[PDB]
RNA sequence: GGAGGAAUACCGAUGGCGAAGGCAGCCUUCUGGCAUAAUACUGACACUGAGGCUCGAAAGCGUGGGUAGCAAACAGGAUUAGAUACCCUGGUAGUCCACGCCGUAAACGAUGUCUACUAGUCGUUGGGUCCGGACUUAGUGACGCAGCUAACGCAAUAAGUAGACCGCCUGGGGAGUACGGCCGCAAGGUUAAAACUCAAAUGAAUUGACGGGGGCCCGCACAAGCGGUGGAGCAUGUUGUUUAA
């Protein structure tokens, strides 16, 4: 906005797991202000995946999967001499997390399972094992940079 | 524009010295003038303008 | 052949790198078009670097451990080709520029207006 | 490895020479000017210049040679609504040489030639004289008084104060056009009107506006995100039509 940078609002961590990232993820799933619905959907999906994998710490599993999902490099458009070309640049640390969360939400939207919690659990499993639309999207974002890699 | 690199020396520093040598010899300007033909009147007018700029400096 | 001379015909449009023996025979050559880079992508230092790497490998099969570069023309990837040789690990005795400097021997093309 | 043509990087500089037009690698032959040095000389031989004649960029013309690059014309490729153009891949005349025509350029310092006078300053090229500097000469530039100018600006290289002679101008078009001479192979050049037509055509500078001119800066203006209109039904307004409205 061509104006001073200001401190971001402090997020409220989730109660059950006491983790910042979990609430940050719940925010994206929330729609029309239905934070109560988002909490329930996220908790159900995490419980389903944790039960399936027999893992004691769903928060740790989620941290590992999110870290894997986040893309290191994202292409950014630049204008030089009245010309438009792709330019690969290192992504900002917070932006990596935001991108991964958004992509997981988007793919969970189109997953087949009848209920949102099951769609989300399936997408987390596929992301953890490196399969599915979210991993394909991250691979496409990496692929665009890899294709040319002739700038910066 | 010939540059000799000593044994067990990094390639990048030798490249930088070669660039400095080429800049010192002014090789690039000759090629730039060569690429496009320029009218002699335009040459004379540009030379006069450059002389005036040098005088102001 | 245990000694090599590399000739680079760099130019704003395209850059060509070739490997030759001391006597003046070219064992192998590499070009950007073979890499497939085109247009603006073709006319970039990285397109020069990759082709330089390919030509360096091609020369490695022949067996030249020492090569000296001879740049020609005002290309933007001439530095990148030497960087590519340095990254490959070829050892360069010297860096020299063999760009032709014709002393108004021939008339140049008419200026372009845009 | 040869063959063939043109030009002469660097040196190179509001540097140098020439009456202008113009003149760049290097050695040789012939050649015209200018600068200064102290002597010796003639003793107004001077300046300007109607006609006239000499030279006169580039392009062009005629005959004969040469033809690498470049390139009018021409061919094909592109964008474009079209592109007889700008960009492009080729490309003949021409540009190069010998001998003759052509005699026109924004041929400009948009400033005729020659004199005498009028503060100062820092440059720079070629000489001179003095103790690296000071001094003086004919050119060569950049600032800056008096003075001049509509104002820009000029300012010892005057557009300042005077003088000699020559050329030219009398609103903008029609028009440097027609007719007639003169020149030319030609293209065309030179001298040079009238009918008619409008009240303007102009120059400098000021305030604004604008630019596909610049410098900086701001707004959810774009970016990055969220969710909407544009598709369905309905409520509402408006054009349209139909209506007596």
């Amino acid at each position: 906005p061509r104006r001073r940078v200001v401190a971001t609002r402090e997020i409220l961590p989730d109660p059950k797991f006491g983790s910042q990232t979990i609430a940050k993820f719940i925010n994206h799933v929330m729609s029309h202000g239905k934070k109560s619905t988002a909490e329930r959907i996220v908790y159900g999906a995490l419980e389903t995946v944790a039960q399936k994998r027999n893992i004691e710490d769903p928060v740790a599993f989620f941290e590992d999967v999110l870290e894997n999902v986040r893309p290191m490099v994202e292409v950014k458009a630049r204008r030089v001499g009245g010309a438009t070309y792709q330019v690969p640049m290192e992504v900002r640390p917070s932006r990596r997390t935001a991108l991964a969360m958004r992509w997981l939400a988007e793919a969970a939207a189109k997953r087949s399972e009848k209920s949102m919690a099951l769609r989300l659990a399936g997408e987390l499993s596929d992301a953890s094992e490196g399969k599915g639309n979210a991993m394909k999207k991250r691979d496409e974002v990496h692929r665009m940079a890899d294709a040319n890699k002739a700038f910066s | 524009p010939a540059v000799k690199v000593k044994e067990n020396e990094p390639v990048d520093i030798a490249i930088r010295r070669f660039k400095r040598a080429c800049e010192k010899a002014g090789v690039l300007s000759d090629v730039r003038k060569r690429e496009f033909y320029e009218k002699p009147t335009q040459v004379r007018k540009r030379k006069k303008a450059a002389a005036v700029k040098r005088y102001k400096k | 052949v245990s000694e090599g001379i590399a000739h680079i015909h760099a130019s704003f449009n395209n850059t060509i790198v070739t490997i030759t023996d001391r006597q003046g025979n070219a064992l192998a050559w590499a070009t950007s078009g073979g890499q497939g880079f085109r247009g603006s992508r073709k006319s970039t230092p990285f397109a020069a670097q990759v082709a330089a790497e390919v030509a360096g490998k091609a020369a490695q099969e022949y067996g030249v451990k020492n090569i000296d570069v001879l740049v020609k023309g005002p290309g933007p990837g001439r530095e990148s080709a030497v960087r590519a040789l340095g990254a490959l690990g070829y050892k360069v005795n010297s860096i020299s520029d063999v760009t032709p400097i014709p002393h108004n021997g021939c008339r140049a093309p008419k200026k372009r207006r845009v």
